[PDB]
């Protein structure tokens, strides 16, 4: 098996945290959410080709700007978070993350993942954007920006219900063999 | 890591290590503090042992079984022995206040109502003066630590041969080389996460409250100190490059 790094970004309340854990975990968090992600070595077989792909979180080092690029050495793919019921995640994404990813990992593919997508018919959600003149992220929001940033790609997951999850980091792993 | 320690920290959380019967006698808010006071301890002894694989695993092992030229064993890992004496010291205070909670004829039932007190005294005075100074030198040694490795495996069979052997048993998965390196480095902004949410659940006692909020502030500091006093060391940069 070919060994791959795998590195998630995005703003602190993006849910990158929770969409290891659950693709990591054998069985869902039904007792205890962690706080935090150490790392991971996921055995993943896309495509018929067998990969060894190492999981890491940016988590914490989104206020410390010279400890946060140490996390991106030898990056083979880049998953670009945000959260659908945050608009303002989104719009971080041109401004911050990707001209950072682009300096630190040139020529590394970036997914474009729009996470907490169950949150997008939720009524208490709707409800609290609608106060800020605001509503959850639309499928073609999200694309758009993913073809702005030249992203290899636009995918949707919910940790929640674990929905587009495998889908998400089957896709990293075959950007990663290109 | 010791089976005594393991073997306490095996659950998936503090509801699940305790027993049934000595849960069901507390709130639930003093079960949620609880289960983040036991996150924070069982990743403080993954963090030591991680810094114990470097030392005794990798460190040790190249002086004693390979023929490196001096000053490459220490380029590899730089200030392990420090950081182990760091973080053991740490991880058995946080292990000594849950020993002290234990119910007498328990070995697993506790609850720690103290924390932010321990957790001053670490991030406050000589030990946080020490984490400030041997997590400057560490991160800024990473980038070359992680070129060293990696023209060392490229151009020494012996070296290979080494690193294949000590890394092929399962528990050592996760735990190669850079992945070690990196994961010192991820250890100390993992602080504010546990603390914060720590925080969140312990307002039942104003004490409580004000320690760990004094606590969050010192680690905070400590970071924002460690990140102005980063700066890459590159093997064979010259005078010219640094200045400009
Ligand atoms: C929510 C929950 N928090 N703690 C729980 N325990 C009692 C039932 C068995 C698992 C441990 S459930
Ligand atoms: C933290 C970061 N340090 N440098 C960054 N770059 C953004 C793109 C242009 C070059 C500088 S981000
Ligand atoms: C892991 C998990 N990620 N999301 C979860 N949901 C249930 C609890 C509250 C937030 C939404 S569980
Ligand atoms: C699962 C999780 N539930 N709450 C979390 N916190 C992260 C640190 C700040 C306080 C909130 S993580």
């Amino acid at each position: 098996a070919i060994r791959k790094k795998l590195v998630i970004v995005g703003d602190g309340a993006c849910g990158k945290t929770c969409l290891l854990i659950v693709f990591s975990k054998d069985q869902f968090p039904e007792v205890y959410v962690p706080t935090v992600f150490e790392n991971y070595v996921a055995d993943i077989e896309v495509d018929g080709k067998q990969v060894e792909l190492a999981l890491w979180d940016t988590a914490g080092q989104e206020d410390y700007d010279r400890l946060r690029p140490l996390s991106y050495p030898d990056t083979d793919v880049i998953l670009m978070c945000f959260s659908i019921d945050s608009p303002d995640s989104l719009e971080n994404i041109p401004e911050k993350w990707t001209p950072e990813v682009k300096h630190f990992c040139p020529n590394v593919p970036i997914i474009l993942v729009g996470n907490k997508k169950d949150l997008r018919n939720d009524e208490h959600t709707r409800r609290e954007l609608a106060k800020m003149k605001q509503e959850p992220v639309k499928p073609e929001e999200g694309r758009d920006m993913a073809n702005r940033i030249g992203a290899f790609g636009y995918m949707e997951c919910s940790a929640k219900t674990k929905d587009g999850v495998r889908e998400v980091f089957e896709m990293a792993t075959r950007a990663a063999l290109q | 890591s010791m089976e005594m320690d393991e073997k306490d920290f095996a659950a998936d959380s503090w509801s699940l290590a305790v027993d049934s019967s000595f849960l069901q006698q507390h709130k639930k808010e003093v079960m949620k503090q609880q289960d983040v006071i036991y996150e924070l301890i069982q990743t403080e002894l993954h963090h030591v042992r991680t810094l114990k694989i470097m030392t005794r695993l990798f460190r040790t092992g190249m002086l004693e079984e390979l023929h490196l030229e001096p000053g490459v064993v220490q380029g590899l890992f730089p200030c392990v022995d420090e950081l182990s004496d760091i973080h053991t010291r740490f991880l058995s205070q946080l292990l000594e206040r849950r020993r002290q909670a234990l119910c007498p004829g328990s070995t697993r039932n506790f609850v720690i109502h103290r924390l932010g007190d321990l957790l001053i005294s670490q991030f406050s005075g000589p030990s946080a003066e020490q984490m400030c100074k041997t997590y400057s030198e560490f991160c800024s040694r990473h980038s070359k630590a992680l070129k060293l490795y990696k023209e060392l495996y490229a151009r020494d069979k012996r070296f290979q041969q080494f690193i294949r052997k000590v890394t092929r048993p399962a528990v050592l998965k996760r735990h190669g080389v850079q992945e070690c390196i990196l994961l010192v480095t991820q250890r100390i902004t993992k602080y504010p996460l546990l603390i914060s949410r720590i925080l969140q659940h312990s307002h039942g006692i104003e004490e409580e409250r004000q320690d760990l909020t004094t606590a969050l502030g010192l680690v905070k500091e400590l970071l924002s100190n460690v990140d102005e006093g980063i700066y890459q060391l590159e093997k064979g940069a010259r005078l010219q490059e640094i200045y400009n």
